[PDB]
């Protein structure tokens, strides 16, 4: 109905490239914009095919399609990239529709682009960025997974599905968010809700027979705009969770050795201390009697004699014996030990139990002793020497495993215990062994006799040593007769309130 | 516990902590005051049977049928005021410390009878026939001059020598004066922080304890200084307020 | 240009919904795409306003552009969320153009807009894959750095920023690449030229004083598409970097404390056992001189009684003094530590006396001891105990430490060397404390010996088991007569050839 002109002005002012061609694609016409955006001028336009747009790039299918559909007077649509008079290249969708005259035959050719190149800007960058994920990921050494709000895998690296595969039985990546999820608990429930980055939260996990493997756990949440078309004018963000998990096992577990080593270290110096002090108490006393009955001899043939006395033989034998042992006694109690004071330090005794039993549990299980450990719960720190006090230790439960490998010990059991009984802190060291005959519970106190023959370690040393140990607290040391099924050894030895 | 660090303090304080582990016995040899029930006190805290029964006798305040009898155990009747039958002190302290003070008074008949004892550790009863082992401990201790009494005849010789076996002499104090400025001061120490006032001793009397004698050694002491802390209002025990403890120069 | 007809015609087949209005917008022609993309039928929009298209969301501000340009016959351009029939929205990147006629007059107005849906849905994931890389590097312990093909910091999370403030002095994260580049190296090297991931490089900085920090290292390539609108068909990727590190350098400060401290019950143990026998020497040795003098007595005595020996009660007693000390001899005897069967081995004497230093270096810093060692560059092995060999060193440092204590020694020095001689490994120890006289050089190491003062813990007893464990490896120990400034003591022990 509008005048034929409307039309030709409709063209002529778009600001997209608009060409009228023939049916070699030869352009006839062109508006405004086609020479503004493909940097044609008007006298240039004229006559040049449009095969000059394309530079190679675009697929052959394509344009076959293009133009076999034009020969069906069909509409054709898709995205191509044109090429400006710069030899600039831009995405340029064209549609080629036929011009069918007042007959119906196909006349001239129309064409029509508009500049996509911001499209596949964004897409590609949007490629390149999910590259980004994909390749960040996989750096990683700490398992890190990125979770939708439906807790979604939608990227995981090889150490998340080695850690998958090290942790779940399948190895896959989704598998093992899930046990993940129960043992971060309120980080990742904080996380999740509030989007709050939750980084150096430690859990332990205990899978039987291996190290437990404790984790370092970090997260933070990723936040994604709507993308839609109608959200232009205002986009809205959503919110994935990030979970990184490192390796820190052996970390906090060689904390434990190292105190662990030293705590033996410390102590192993004492049964020494003790010991050389314990094997020289030997020496004297074995000396002390024997010498000091000559002594009184030398005394005893000169009252009787009296004036006689200095000529009797018999008179210097006993002189010369009680000498000869009274120069030993002075020399060797002169070049005695004196203890320094040992540092009197806050001493953990649960701490150390704990401990002590972990160097020995090795020996332990070598001869299936089951070693059940109560340590108590408020269990008063000693003001002592932390070395002495743990020595004391191996010495007690050396011995009563000696006695677990008897066939007396239908069940072997080692049984540590420690309470506070009347102001005292009472160590109490039960076995399942055969025990000590009655009328040797002491004789094995006496140094160096040993029911088991001294021809193994049995040094007879053991059991006087943790008195001394003892009575330097001013302590006592018993075994238990009431118990028969083995030795139960009683300490009782004075702590700080 | 115990103070003391001239060379004579060395055989005394580490045989203390030595015959402490071991079953034999103990003759503590020394004059009154030097510490003969604490050293077998120490020497008990220190043994392995500081967990068991320590017995101290005084072999001088019990007759010698009475001192016969504790020991080894008497049977009902045995004797007059035996009105039951009595486990003896070998056997009570079966596996424990015996101190037996003044061991020295003993009558020669009971010596040779405790010395069998001490060379196998078997004895009887007195009436009883059945021979028992049994890892007894002992501590003697006698300040009589033993040797005088064999001298004259009271003393068996065969025990004397198996009591004097370990002869532990506890010096007297006025050989070890070194010794008293680091013995006074945990007596002093223990007081001081005791009674809640700082007791101390003014020089005038440190001057009395290097030149003192000590007969009585650190008894004597003792009784003084705890008597002198008393009506020093201040604690600071003075010269006059030693004196009024009734201590001889 | 062409006939009047032909853009009736390119209109109605042009591929963008094209409509003619009047001065208020009423449209009176529309064309086939319009149908196609508006989904208003043809009849339907003849007559009808463009509101119909319009649905509010766009903000009102640019429809007064729109209308503005148009009063001074100037093009307008913008993007609007255009509303179709079905009341689907899409982005239309609207341009108005007003319709002149033949007088330059403006008869009519011109709607035109192409689908712009595709482009925004992209930039939006654009900005919102981007915040993926923003956040998650943010909470992950590691620190990481993503590194274009100049190495320049593209990202960096606070950690890397705290590494840079913590490892570099400007604290800026491309300095801090500068010092990690340098120490990588070849993974670096192998991960840039090659994309070659790789992972748990582990290096050692050392602070000075302080414990070296050791980072582990772990890198992967990150690839990046080419972006412009001229490959959609074919992308062409580059290659960035990324580095993640983790900080293992607690871990191994712990690790040399627990073979130290292990190491150091080891020797204190062992001392212990070999301090047991050589005491029993010095003990039967002792014992023999009194109690055989003891046992002389009687049978000299014997003698001059005769019939009296049987009714003597000096000699009963004195006879059982002999029977205790023989009793006395044979209990030492009998009951020597029979050390569990130790492996005669090839031990290297230079290995352990960097370890007791280190065992001992602790109490040697506290008396101002300048310790001087010259282990020997060659050492051959030593055959015997690694056990036995091991407590010799800690016996003569005991030796000088308790010496030097003396505070008769104002200069306080230590001085360790070894050497081999004589087909034999050679040792000394010296130190600048009180020494031993001349004539004391020898017996010495008679058991027991010594004449330190009570006060210090003077066993007497260290030389005698250097001489019992030297006896035990075939060896000889002497200390040296021409030493006066101190002590200097000599252990040979026969080397494995
Ligand atoms: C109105 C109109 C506008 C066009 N606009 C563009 C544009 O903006 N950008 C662009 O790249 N291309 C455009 N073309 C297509 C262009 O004409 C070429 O087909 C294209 O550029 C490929 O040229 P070539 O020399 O690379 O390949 P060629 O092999 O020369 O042609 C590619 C395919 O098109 C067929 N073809 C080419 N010319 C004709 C013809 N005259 N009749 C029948 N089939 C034919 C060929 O048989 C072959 O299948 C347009 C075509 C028309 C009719
Ligand atoms: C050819 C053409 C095509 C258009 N296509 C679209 C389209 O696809 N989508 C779309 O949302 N809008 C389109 N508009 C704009 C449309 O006319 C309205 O401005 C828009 O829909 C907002 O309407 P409203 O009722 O919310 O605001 P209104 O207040 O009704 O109008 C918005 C502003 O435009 C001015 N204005 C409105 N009509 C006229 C007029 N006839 N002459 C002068 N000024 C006027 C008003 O003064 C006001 O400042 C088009 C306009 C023209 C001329
Ligand atoms: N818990 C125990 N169970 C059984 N026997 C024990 C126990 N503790 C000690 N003994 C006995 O005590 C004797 C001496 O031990 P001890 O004097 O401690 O040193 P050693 O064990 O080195 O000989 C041993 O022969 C042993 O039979
Ligand atoms: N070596 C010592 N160190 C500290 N105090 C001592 C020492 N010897 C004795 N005493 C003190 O002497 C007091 C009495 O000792 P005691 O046992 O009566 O000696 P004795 O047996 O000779 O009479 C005790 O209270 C004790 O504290
Ligand atoms: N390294 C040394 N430094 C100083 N003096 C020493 C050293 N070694 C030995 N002596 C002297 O030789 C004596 C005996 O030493 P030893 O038998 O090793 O045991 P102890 O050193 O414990 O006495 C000591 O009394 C000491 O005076």
């Amino acid at each position: 109905e509008l005048l034929p002109e409307i039309f030709r002005q409709t063209v002529e002012h778009a600001p997209i490239a608009i060409s009228i061609t023939d049916l070699k694609a030869n352009i006839l016409y062109a508006n405004r914009a086609f020479r503004t955006i493909t940097g044609y001028g008007s006298e240039e336009v004229l006559g040049k095919n449009e095969s000059i747009l394309s530079n190679g790039t675009t697929p052959r299918l394509v344009y076959q399609a293009l133009w076999g559909r034009l020969a069906q007077k069909k509409p054709w649509s898709g995205v191509l990239v044109n090429r400006r008079k710069d030899k600039t290249l831009y995405l340029a969708e064209l549609t080629v529709a036929p011009v069918l005259n007042e007959a119906g035959e196909t006349i001239y050719y129309l064409g029509m682009h508009r500049d996509t190149s911001e499209l596949h800007e964004l897409e590609q960058r949007v490629n390149n960025q999910r590259l980004m994920i994909e390749a960040v990921v996989n750096a990683a050494p700490a398992a890190m997974v990125v979770l939708d709000r439906q807790h979604r895998v939608m990227l995981s690296n090889p150490s998340f599905c080695r850690l998958a595969r090290d942790l779940v039985e399948d190895g896959s990546s989704e598998s093992l968010v899930a046990l993940l999820r129960e043992n971060l608990a309120a980080p990742f429930e904080t996380l999740e809700n509030q989007g709050s980055a939750f980084s150096g939260k430690e859990i332990s996990f205990d899978l039987g027979g291996r190290s437990p493997r404790w984790l370092s756990c970090h997260g933070r949440a990723i936040h994604i705009e709507n993308e839609q078309a109608h959200v232009f004018f205002a986009p809205t963000e959503e919110r994935y969770l990030l979970l990184t998990i490192n390796d820190i096992s052996e970390l906090r577990q060689k904390q434990q050795d190292s105190r662990l080593n030293a705590l033996k270290a410390l102590m192993a110096e004492e049964e020494l201390l003790e010991g050389m002090r314990e094997t020289f108490n030997a020496a004297i006393h074995r000396l002390q009697g024997p010498v000091n009955l000559i002594s009184a001899a030398m005394r005893m043939l000169e009252r009787r004699l009296g004036d006689k006395a200095g000529n009797d033989p018999v008179l210097s034998a006993m002189r010369e014996a009680s000498t000869a042992g009274m120069e030993a006694l002075e020399n060797l109690s002169g070049s005695i030990p004196v203890r320094m004071a040992e540092s009197k330090m806050p001493v953990n005794l649960n701490q150390l139990i704990r401990e002590v039993i972990t160097l020995c549990t090795d020996q332990l299980l070598a001869q299936g002793i089951v070693v059940d450990w109560q340590p108590a719960l408020r269990l008063p720190w000693v003001m002592g020497g932390e070395s002495s006090l743990r020595s004391m230790i191996k010495h007690l439960v050396d011995n009563a495993i000696e006695s677990m490998s008897q066939n007396q010990v239908s069940r072997r059991e080692l049984f540590i215990s420690t309470r506070v009984e009347n102001h005292l802190v009472r160590m109490e060291i039960t076995d399942s062994g055969p025990g000590i005959p009655p009328d040797l519970v002491l004789k094995v106190f006496e140094p160096f006799f040993s029911t088991k023959p001294p021809h193994r370690v049995g040094r007879g040393m053991g059991l006087p040593v943790v008195q001394e140990i003892v009575a330097k607290h001013a302590g006592m040391v018993h075994v238990d007769t009431d118990y028969r099924e083995g030795c139960r050894i009683v300490v009782e030895l004075p702590f700080s309130a | 516990m115990v103070v003391g660090h001239t060379p004579t303090m060395r055989r005394v304080f580490d045989q203390i902590r030595r015959v402490a582990k071991w079953n034999s016995t103990v003759l503590v040899l020394g004059e009154s005051g030097t510490g003969k029930e604490l050293i077998a006190s120490a020497i008990h805290y220190n043994s392995p049977r500081a967990h068991r029964p320590f017995v101290r006798l005084n072999c001088a305040a019990l007759p010698e049928t009475l001192l016969e009898s504790e020991l080894f155990g008497h049977e009902k009747g045995a004797f007059t005021g035996a009105v039951k039958q009595r486990k003896g002190r070998f056997e009570q302290a079966d596996g424990g410390t015996l101190f037996l003070d003044e061991i020295g008074e003993i009558s020669p008949m009971f010596q040779a009878k405790l010395l069998r004892v001490l060379q196998e550790g078997e004895f009887e009863r007195v009436g009883g026939n059945q021979t028992v082992r049994v890892n007894v401990r002992i501590v003697a201790a006698t300040n009589r001059d033993l040797e005088s009494e064999v001298e004259k005849g009271k003393f068996r010789e065969d025990l004397y020598y198996r009591l004097n076996v370990m002869a532990i002499r506890i010096p007297p104090l006025r050989e070890r004066t070194a010794d008293i400025p680091e013995l006074a001061e945990f007596l002093l120490g223990k007081i001081g922080r005791q009674q809640g006032r700082p007791l101390t001793v003014t020089d005038s009397a440190i001057r009395l304890l290097m030149s003192h004698r000590w007969p009585g050694n650190v008894r004597e002491l003792e009784n003084c200084l705890e008597r002198s802390a008393i009506m020093s209002e201040d604690g600071t025990i003075t010269r006059d307020v030693v004196s009024l403890t009734g201590v001889d120069n």
